[PDB]
Formats: structure tokens, sequence, C-alpha cells
RNA sequence: AUGGUAGGAUAGUGGCCUACCAUGGUUUCAACGGGUAACGGAGAGGGAGCCUGAGAAACGG
RNA sequence: AUACAGUGAAACUGCGAAGCUCAUUAAAUCAGUUAUCGUUUAUUUGAUAGUUACAUGGUAUAACUGUGGUAAUUCUAGAGCUAAUACAUGCAAUCUCGACCCUUUGGAAGAGAUGUAUUUAUUAG
């Protein structure tokens, strides 16, 4: 037809059309019932043929009727004749949609699928020996670009359902289909269970170079560290076992990572000998990318608490880490052993200083004090070695802290606090503040006095700290203000903690380090965030937490005065009225209340 | 009941009370009876340009008055708070805002300002075939709305189209005209609002000169920022 | 006769109150239609406003669904089995909401043919045992949720679960 | 349990009074004769 | 919970017997508002009440009272009673009266005979209960 | 009669009524009952019943 | 006015028909106020429905013509007409994903999608 027979082509369409899903239709319902046999000729060159040449760019968006076709030819081992018609130009076909640049996540899905299902249906016939073929040596070239386009969970799985169907089926006997599997695993790393064991499969059975796996060890050594189930940790291991017998120089790292995680127990003996073995000249030994998994391991192991030895041991392993970066002559061998320093202990550290258990956070605090002392190559901590006066004891802090003793601990927190002037401001920010910050909030009737100079303190550290952590410190705390309500006293007495130091900032700038040069910004900051949130919460009518929210208003009146006179004008007064609104109240206990305020106010 | 004497008429009125046996009551429209200013009232007792409610019947019928910019022929039409009436033979436009004591009073305004009318969003809802819509004060159903448009706010309708212009949120600071109560027609800045849920919700407003009272929340109307009120005020 | 208004009854501190007025028709009641199984029978009763109501009277069809598999098929009603409310209903086979009645199974056993092409793939196939059994019996039994009396209409629901035990155990 | 009328009361009930008479001729058999045939009822 | 005629149940609530993805049957439950914490037994409990302000189909709204708890004795519902100073003008003396109102009390709330309770308003439940039991003290 | 479950009916909540279940509810802080300068709600010849309409058990039939 | 066309009895449709006289009743009348997320609502007002036809039938009769009964009524039977906003029947479009990245607003292969009302069930909320 012309295309001046518009309307004659229109129903033509809906004709094709709705007889297309007329073919899946009935296809699917009685697709294994009845025989095809005599029609399979037929509807294939009449109904298919027509079609392919171009089906590649039709049917990229969505599932079509005649797409819907051909994967259930590719589910069903009967109907694979479809597929062996003309060269495999159906199946052709279908990788031709995989192949294209636009080739949605929709359309992928099913026909993953229906390659996987090939894959796993033998046929015995020539045919589908060139199929296959065809079907892998397609899918696996591209599996890489696929992934990045999967926006869905299952559609990741099934995926993976494939790759594991490639090693089951021994398309990985070929050095060229292990090299792209290996291509496509990598992607899905740059459920997790079929990876290790696709992993294991392919590693297990083939040798690898160690510039080729050397990337694969160290994911899978941070692997250790994220992992926590055992079935996730014997599989790990298994594979760091092969991991060495392939490349002799990793044989020696993987013995060791077994011995270090032994199931389902550890093996408390052969682990204890192995950390004795590592503090006795054999952490010397390691070269560093054998501490690689060691670590991850004694991250672990200090980061549990039912058993003694273990956290011991591995606080002490990190130990020897640091020591063995002072073995090293120079400098240039030490960075590349700071730069893991960097990456991995610091950042585990400073959760672990912000971790709940005093055992646990005991441990980290015992790591950081050796780091401070010796600094012969990791120069960031000079500060806190400062505060320690060359490690001296009851000057360091870091024994006074976590001592049995709890004057001890009282009498230390002070002079830390008397002492914050000295210290750099990251320092204060990442490692201190999280090391006393649990007193204050810590419900134990022993800890209360420690608590209450914790948050002086506190205010003297936050006068001596960044700008932009002392503002992420305050919108942490008035956070917890709306969110923690049995923290709401520890938290507003801790905001006026921070208010003041904020205020020791303002004054003579009309301190803080790196404070913005100019006024309008902080200011600013104030007036749409601090004054509003603090004054609502202050405004906030329930009774059984009206003297909680008190010391709010004396927060409310520091962060004003530093602010221009114009600004001062502007919220003094609905700051003080609501103090009078609760001085109105009938009340002689919150009164009296009002009046104490109203006086450190005033 | 269908008939009102004089001396149950609203107040607001103005109306004397000797004048006659009964008093015009409004008919079914856009405002409550208790909140609406019969066209007969405002055009022979207020504008004086009728003198019984026979010239007012010929005025309509000339087609001459204009009620939101569309003809009115009713005698009592209930017209009430933010509703332009337009006089072309006169070159008139007239908004209905309550003085001080709380009486309609004629304010005229130009015709910039007769184009455009304020109604306060009574009402924030999605119709059939999910198509959002704002109810107003004034009855008026106004689909396709801006989404951060919510209830208690006020939205600029155009009124040749009927559509939003503008619109201002309920918050502190912004300026409100007060639409009942003791202090019915008070113009002054939102302080706080004393939110009783499952009550009626007190809005306390202070005044130019600094005094403050507290009005429930359905006899407020806001109108602009402090210091640019989005009407002429009277 | 039958009235809605409250001023009949005792009071709360309990005086015996007197007639204040005549009956109005704005709290007027109606007697109750008692519906039964057979040939429909539906009469259009006025109600206040322009608002109809239909009277169901005799019904013995109803658009019954199955939730589990998410269908609603029209089917005959057998008879009432069980009534919580009170068991002469049942002995009278009056039609009332929540009412238990047999329905015909014919319709829901060749759908299922249909659709999983299985005598009554296999997981999704597979259902409740007891009532695997009512279909091998023949009657299956339903929980009307429409009300015949107001709507005209016998619509229910196949019984499972818990709520299948729990009837079971009552009947 | 005697609300509703759910227990027989034995009261009188003045409406019911008086709403019809006995008739006075009675059963057409004479009274020995029922006595007699219910005696032998059923065997 | 099944201890009557009928098969109780949250209407329009369904749990599919086929899929059984949970053990525990589907519940639905709402918080009523004006700052009353939803209790965790109404959340995870077992009972049906058409009446409850957080399981059943009845919304709190009006007047909120205070009582103390009088009668628990019949089911699912209390008496509490109020009491005050009345004023008398002619003697400018005030006179204590009281009055008993009966609230109805979901299972949630565990409620005996002299604790104070905070009642919520709600739509005509009974012959003589217009307010829910939204609060126990 | 007080309340719960389920049902019937209303324009809808609700013992308003119906089936089962518990024996409850007000009251000496005045329930209940009595008197009254409590003019300081009923019907259209008399009871019963039906019909219209948005709204009447209609001063209509 | 060669279909009628101004006015218009009758009839069919549409809308609306919603003072007196007796008794008496203590916050159960009435007044103020709250809620209807527990409801109906003519009318007014603002929005709101793309899913034989150059126009179908008497499945229709009044008014009207004419024949009669009765002491007789807003009592009447037979026969013959003729209409609707009365009674019934009823009928080659749009919007997305969009390869080709052809031209870079843009066209565009192919895939698709498309009332309302009642009742029940189910999912999202």
């Amino acid at each position: 037809e012309s295309t001046e027979e518009v309307h004659l082509r229109k129903m033509a369409s809906n004709l094709r059309q709705q007889g297309l899903k007329c073919l899946s239709s009935v296809f699917e319902f009685v697709g294994n019932t009845f025989d095809w046999s005599t029609s399979m000729e037929d509807i294939y060159a009449v109904v298919v043929k027509p079609r392919i040449s171009h089906f590649s760019d039709e049917n990229l968006q969505q599932p079509s009727s005649l797409l819907r076709l051909f994967l259930y030819w590719a589910h069903n081992p009967s109907l694979y004749q479809f597929l062996y018609y003309d060269e495999f130009a159906t199946a052709t076909a279908l990788m031709d949609t995989i192949s294209n640049q636009h080739v949605k996540e929709a359309v992928i899905g099913p026909i993953i699928e229906a390659a996987d299902s090939i894959i796993r249906n033998p046929v015995n016939d020539d045919h589908y020996v060139d199929l296959v073929t065809l079907i892998c040596t397609s899918c696996l070239k591209i599996l890489p670009s696929l992934y990045v386009k999967l926006s869905d969970s299952n559609s990741i799985s099934t995926f993976l359902n494939l790759l594991v169907s490639i090693t089951e089926m021994g398309f990985i006997q070929d050095d060229h289909v292990r090299s792209r599997l290996i291509s496509s695993l990598i992607s899905i790393l740059k459920d997790t269970q079929k990876i290790l064991k696709i992993l294991k499969l392919i590693v297990f059975n083939y040798n690898c170079s160690w510039s080729d796996i050397e990337e694969l060890y160290t994911t899978i050594s941070s692997l250790f560290k994220t992992f926590d189930e055992r079935n996730l940790r014997v599989s790990l291991t298994e594979l760091f076992i092969e991991l060495g017998r392939k490349v002799p120089e990793l044989e020696s790292i993987s013995k060791l990572v077994a011995d270090l995680n032994s199931y389902h127990e550890y093996d408390f003996p052969r682990i204890l000998s192995t950390f004795k073995g590592l503090i006795e000249d054999g952490y010397k030994s390691y070269s560093e990318l054998e501490w690689l998994p060691l670590l991850f391991t004694f991250l672990h192991f200090i980061n549990n608490k039912e058993e003694l030895a273990l956290r011991t041991n591995a606080s002490h392993a990190i130990m020897k880490f640091i020591d063995f970066i002072n073995e090293k002559p120079n400098l240039n061998e030490a960075s590349k052993s700071i730069s893991m320093l960097k990456d991995i202990l610091l950042p585990n550290i400073r959760i672990g200083l912000r971790d709940s258990l005093e055992e646990v956070q005991s441990e980290y605090v015992s790591v950081l004090s050796y780091m401070v002392k010796n600094t012969k190559y990791f120069t960031d901590f000079e500060d806190m070695a400062i505060l320690l006066y060359n490690g001296d004891e009851e000057a360091d802090f870091f024994t006074n802290v976590n001592h049995i003793q709890l004057h001890r601990r009282q009498r230390a927190i002070k002079r830390l606090g008397e002492h914050a002037h000295q210290l750099k401001d990251n320092s204060i920010s990442h490692y201190l503040i999280p090391m006393i910050e649990h007193y204050v909030f810590s419900d134990d009737e022993r800890y209360r006095n420690i608590g209450n100079e914790t948050q002086i303190a506190i205010g003297g550290l936050a006068q001596h700290m960044s700008w932009n952590q002392y503002k992420a410190l305050l919108r942490r705390y008035i956070s917890m203000l709306k969110t923690k309500p049995n923290q709401m006293k520890q938290a507003v007495q801790l905001i006026v903690q921070l208010s003041v130091p904020l205020r020791e900032t303002l004054r003579i700038v009309r301190t803080l380090s790196k404070f913005p040069s100019n006024l309008d910004e902080p200011s600013n900051f104030i007036k749409q965030e601090l004054y509003p949130t603090l004054s609502k919460i202050l405004g906030t009518r329930d009774d059984e937490t009206i003297i909680e929210r008190m010391p709010i208003a004396e927060a409310l009146v520091n962060i004003v005065l530093g602010l221009t006179n114009d600004d001062i004008t502007n919220f003094l007064p609905s700051i003080l009225t609501n103090i009078c609104q609760v001085l109105r109240s009938k009340s002689e206990e919150l009164r009296d209340a009002v009046r104490v305020t109203l006086g450190k106010i005033s | 009941k269908k008939h009102l004497k004089r001396l149950a008429a609203p107040h607001h009125w103005l109306l004397d009370k000797l004048s006659g046996c009964y008093a015009p009551r409004p008919s079914a429209g856009p405002h409550k009876l208790r909140e609406s200013l019969p066209l007969i009232v405002f055009l022979r007792n207020r504008l004086k340009y009728a003198l019984n409610g026979r010239e007012v019947k010929a005025i309509l019928m000339q087609r001459h008055v204009k009620v939101d910019g569309k003809v009115r022929t009713d005698t009592t039409y209930p017209a009430g708070f933010m509703d332009v009436i337009t006089l072309d033979a006169t070159n008139e436009n007239f908004r209905l805002v309550y003085d001080v004591k709380g009486r309609f009073a004629v304010h005229r305004i130009t015709d910039e300002e007769a184009s455009y009318k304020l109604g306060k969003v009574k009402k924030v809802q999605l119709g059939k075939k999910g198509v959002p819509y704002v109810v107003t004060h004034d009855g008026r159903t106004i689909r396709y709305p801006d989404p951060n448009i919510k209830v208690n706010d006020t939205v600029k309708i155009d009124l040749a189209s009927g559509k939003i212009t503008d619109f201002i949120k309920f918050d502190a600071g912004k300026l409100v005209y007060v639409t009942g109560g003791r202090n019915l027609g008070r113009i002054g800045t939102i302080v706080h609002k004393e939110r009783h849920d499952g009550g009626f919700d007190l809005v306390h407003i202070k005044d130019s000169l600094d005094n403050t009272f507290v009005t429930r929340l359905n006899n407020v109307f806001v109108i602009g920022e402090q210091g640019k009120p989005y009407i002429s005020l009277p | 006769g039958i009235s809605r208004d409250s001023r009949h009854k005792r009071s709360a501190t309990g005086a015996k109150r007197a007639q204040f007025r005549k009956k109005r028709k704005f709290e007027l009641g109606r007697q109750p239609a008692n519906t039964k199984i057979g040939a429909k029978r539906i009469h259009s009763v006025r109600t206040r406003g322009g608002n109809k109501k239909y009277r169901a009277l005799r019904i013995e069809t109803g658009n019954f669904s199955w939730a589990s598999e998410g269908i609603s098929k029209k089917t005959r009603i057998a008879g009432v089995v069980y009534h919580p409310s009170n068991n002469e209903l049942v002995r009278t086979n009056t039609l009332t909401k929540a009412a238990i009645v047999q329905i015909d199974a014919t319709p829901f056993r060749q759908w299922f043919e249909a659709h999983y092409g299985q005598t009554l793939r296999a997981a999704s196939a597979k259902i409740e045992s007891s009532v695997e059994s009512q279909f091998s019996a023949g009657r299956l039994y339903a929980c009307i949720s429409s009300r015949p009396g107001q709507s005209g209409r016998c619509d229910g629901y196949i019984l499972e679960g818990e709520e299948l035990a729990f009837y079971l155990r009552r009947l | 349990k005697a609300s509703k009328g759910r227990k027989l009361n034995y009261s009188v009930q003045d409406p019911i009074a008086n709403y019809e008479a006995p008739i006075t001729s009675g059963y057409k058999w004479s009274d020995d004769q029922i006595d007699e045939f219910f005696a032998g009822l059923l065997g | 919970v099944q201890s009557e005629r009928a098969f109780q149940k949250q209407p329009h609530i369904f749990n599919n017997p086929k899929v059984k993805t949970s053990k525990r049957t589907k519940r639905w439950y709402k918080n009523a508002g004006l700052g009353f914490k939803t209790p965790k037994t109404a959340i995870e409990g077992s009972y049906i009440d058409k009446k409850c302000p957080f399981t059943g189909l009845v919304s709190i709204r009006g007047k909120i009272l205070t009582g103390t708890v009088v009668s628990t004795k019949m089911h699912r519902t209390i008496v509490i009673r109020r009491a005050y100073l009345h004023y008398i003008p002619k003697y400018n003396r005030y006179e204590k009266r009281h009055k008993n109102v009966p609230v109805h009390v979901s299972p949630a709330f565990r409620v005996q005979v002299g604790d104070i309770v905070t009642v919520g308003q709600c739509r005509p439940i009974s012959k003589t209960v217009r307010f829910n039991v939204v609060k126990v003290s």
C-alpha cells in the first residue's frame, strides 16, 4: 500500500499487532501440547522471516509479541528448530537487540533469562552446539555494558545466574571465554555466594597470573572485614586459599589468612600462635601486600567483644604495623604504608571510637595512643603528642581516660579541655570529642561527675575547632533534640556548651579555627537555622519536658548578641518574652527555674 | 423559613431598623447569608443609586452591574468579602472590605485591582481522574493548582480567566485581615499560631500600634506581607 | 409503624418518657427484606431525596470473588448453611450479609483448568487442601459481603484460611 | 430474660379479654365418646 | 479472639493464604493524633475491635476529658466519674458535684478501679457511650 | 433496663429493632416522684393504613 | 411566507403549591455552643463527560369530529383523527516509549495505551 491509503495502512497495522499478540497468546497457552512440526516452516517463513532484518531496532524499548515468541522458543527445548532455521537468524536477531546501545533493561531481562535457559537445556543436534557458541560469545563480549544499564536487583541476579551457568556448562575451559567472564565479574564488583561460587569455580580450575588477580585480591581482602556471616567467611577463605595456589607469592599469605579465620568456632591455640608468630619478627617479614588481609582480619577481631585474647592480640597486631612503618628505612616506602594507614585503619578507628562498647573502645583508644607516641613518619597526630608531653603517664590522657579509677578519668578530661588551644582542629573533631561525648550521655550513676566535666571540656574543645566541623557538631545535636527524647537534657546542655564557643568566636572578630572573614555569612546561618529551630523547640508546649528546654533560652540569648545589633534587636524580644511566658507559669518550682535562667542570661 | 424581619437582619449591613417591615434575604450563592451583602442593600442603601427595589431591578436588568466580572440580574445575589463590583456606565469599581467597626465599606479600586481578587484556600484536594483542585472561601473550584498551595493559604485569582496568578503561604509575619469575631475588620501581622488539634486553632495578631489580640483561625485571611498588602486597603 | 426515634425508649437516669409528638417520617424505618433463594425478585423503593434502593426479596444468583487468585465469577446460590446472628434464618434460608452460603464451583473449576491446565505451573496451581475437597464434593462455601436488602445484590467471597477453618468448626 | 418477651408472662392483658365467647354446644361427639376413642387411639 | 458466632476480622484487610510471606496476619492500625502515642500492644495485638481508636473505624474529635475510673465490670466499656465545684451566686459559695460518664475502652488498655483516664469524644458508640479511652495513668 | 458480638433499617451513627451472651445503669454531691403567676405541644368529624415530592407521615388525595 | 413563521382559546408537557381551634408542659421545651472522618440536600455559584443520522417508531393519544345512556355530578361507553424538551429506540480519533540519532526545536520505523455509574474482592496510598 502507498502512503495515500492511510486508513487502510492503519487497520493493517492493527491486524499485525493483534495477530502477533494472537500468536504469542495461543503459543504460550498450548505451546507444549500441540505438535507444530508440520507448521514450523510455514510459521517461520511467513511471520518471522519478513521481520528478522530489522528486529534489533524495533524491540529495544519493552518486550513485544514477536519478541515474546522468540523467548518461549529459547525456553522450550522442543522448539529450538525455530532458532536453528537459516543460520540462526532469529537467535542472531535476539543478540542484535542486546548489542544495540539504546537497549533498555526491560528487554534485557527476558533475553538474558532466555540465553541462560538455552545454556542449561542441552539438545542432541549439531545446530545446538553452534547456537550456544554464538549466544555465549555475543553475551560474554557485551556483559559488562548491560550490567551498568541494569537498574533492578533481580536483573542483577539473573545475570549472575547466566555466569554460573557458563561455569557449570564448561565454556570457561577456553582462555578467551575465561577472560571475558572475569571482565564481566569485576564490573559486578565495580547473590553474594553465587558470585563467590562463580569466582571459586573460575579460580580453582585455572591458574591466573599475579597482575591479573592483584585487583581482585585487594577487593576480596576488603570483603573479609565487610563480611560477618560464617558462610560468607568460609567461602571467602577458600578463594584466598586458591588465590595462594595459582601464584606462589600469595600462598604464604592465604595460608596465614586461613589460620587467622578458622571455623564453626575459631581455633584459639592456633590463632594465638599465629599472633605470637607475627609479633616476634613475623611482622617484620610480612610485605605491604601481605598486611592487608591480616589488617582487615585484625580490625574484625578488635571489633569483637566476647573473647579477651582476640581483641588484645588484634590491638597489638595493629601496633606491629605501626612498628613496621617505623622499621621502614625512609619515608618513600613508608608513605606507601602510610597510605594504607590513612585509607583503612584511620576511618575504622574513628567509627570504633564512636562504638558504644567500653572494652571495644578502650582497645582503639590504645591503638591511637601508640600512634601518637611513635610518630617518626606519621605526623598528623603531632598535636596529640603535645597533649601527651612525650607520652608521660598521668599526662598522656590516654591511660587516664580509660583508667580503672574514675576520679583519674575526671581529672584528666579537665586538663584536656584547658589545653584545647594547642591542639589542631581536625584532631579535636575527629578523635577527641568522639572519645568523651559518650560520658555526657552515659546513664550510670558513676559517670555523671565525668559527664558534667565532659560538657565543659567539649565546650572548650569546640571553641578551638573548625567552623565546618563545628557546624556539623551543632546540627547533629539539634537532630538529637528532636529524635532522642531520653537524651534531650544532655543535648540541650551540650548545645549551650556549644553556643558559647561560637560566642567567644564572634566578639573579637567584630578562637574558632578557619572562621570566615565576613560576619554576614555566620550571622545568616544563625538567623535561618539556629534561632528559628531552637526557638520553636523552646516554644513547644509539653510540660513534661518544660524544665529540660529552659537552657535553650540561654543558647538563644547566646547566639543573638554577636549577630549584628539590628539582628540583636530582632531576636531578643522573641526569646526573652518566651522566657516571660514561662515566668508567668503558676508553678513555683518552674518560676524559680526561669528566675535563675533569666539571671544567667542577664 | 423564608422571610426576614429588618430587626432580625444582620447588623453589619448598616440598614436602618425602621425603614420597613422586612429586609432582603440574600439568595443562594458564593457566600453565606450572615456574611454577604445583597446587591439591593449595596446599591440602594450604600450607593444610593436606586431609591427602592424597583429601580434596583431596572438597573440590574440593564446589565450595568457586574459581580466578579460577570453580569448579575438577581436582586438578592449574595456579594461578599473580596468581591469586585463593576459599574461600567459610571466607570466605578468597588471591593467589599469590612471597616474597623465590622461593616462592608464601599471601597473604590482601580481597573487593575478590579481585574483580580484574593481567595483564602478552604480546601486542597484531588477530584476525579486525579486532577488536583482548590476550593476557596467564595466556593471557586480551581483545578491544577500549584503544589505548594495548602489550606489557609491565599490565592490571587484573575477574574477574566479564573486562574491563580500568585499565592501567599500562611506563616508568621504575614499581613492578615480578621473576617469574624469582635476583632472583625482589624488588620495585623501574625505572631504565633496556637494549634489545638481537635479544636479551634487560635492565632495571635499584632497591629501596627503593637497591640496584640487573639482570634480563631477560621476568621483569618492572609492579604499580603507586612507593609506590602496585595490589595488597596480602605 | 416502624420508627427510629429514641424518644420512646427509657432515659439514662431512667424516667419513663412521655410521648412528645406524633411519629415523623424523617426517622422512618422499613420492614426487613427477607431475601431467599429462588427466581430473582427485586423491588425499587423510593428513599429520602432522589436516591433509590433495591429490595432483593428473592435471589438465586450472585457475583462471588475468589480473593486468593483474584477473580470474581457469577454463580448460582445453593442454600444457606450457617448465619452467625440467628439460626432461624439458616432454617428459613434467609439471605443476608455475613450469611454462610453454598455456591457454584463449576465456573471456578473451569477457570482453574483454563489458567493452570490441571484438574482439581504446578506450584502455582497448588491450593489449600480443604478447598480442593470442596471442589471434589462440588459445593463451595462462601460468605456474603453485599447487602441484598439495600443494593439488591448477593455478592460475596469464598471462605479460605483461618475464616474457613473457623466456620468449618462452627459447622 | 423477661425483657423483650423472651419469657412467658401469665398476667392479664386487657385488650384481649373477651375478644371471643366460647361456643356452648361443644364437639359434635359426646364427651364419653371422645374419651373412649382417645383411649383406643392408635391401638 | 474468635469467641463469637461470627468471624472477627478487620474490614478490607486481607491475608493471602497462598503467598504466606509472613506468619503474622496483616494488621491495620492508625495513630489517633493529639500527641497520644499508639500503644505497641495495639500494633502487635491480636484483638479485633471495631470501636478501638487505633484499630477500629472510629475517630477522636471534639472535647478531650479526664476522669477517674469508677466501674470496669462490663465488656470493653467503663464508667468514669468527674467532679467539680459549682458556684451558687446567692450565697456566693461553691458546692461539690459529680457526674458519671460511660466511656468505651479498647482491649489494648488495662484499666482498674481508681486510676485516671484521659478520654476523647467520638461518634455515638452505644445508647450512652460517646467517648473513647485514649490514655491511661 | 446497662454493655459486647452479629444481623435488619435509616439519608445516615446509635438497642432504633432483631438472635446470643454478661447482670448491669442513676442516686442522700438529691436519682425517681409531687406542686407551680413554667402563655410565664397537638388536631382539621373519630381512630387504622397508603400515595407525591429535594424538603410534609401534608389543613392534598 | 407553498413546510409553518404575528397573536392565540382548549389540551398535552415543565415549575410551585411546605391564619384559626384545643391542650399544657421545669434545663426531656427553649437559648448559647461543639461535632457530623456519622448524614440527605430542589435551587444559587465554580468546575466537570472526544470512547436512518442531511435525524427512527406509534410500539399515541389529549384537545378535536361525530353516535348515545343516565334524575344526575369536576358522571359517562362506542367510532374516527392529529403532535413533543411527553412515551420508546438509537450513531476513518487521541496519548506515550520512541530506534533511524536521519535533521541535532525537528521529524520519525516499530512497540504500545486509551469512558462514566452500582455492588463485591484485591493492590498502591
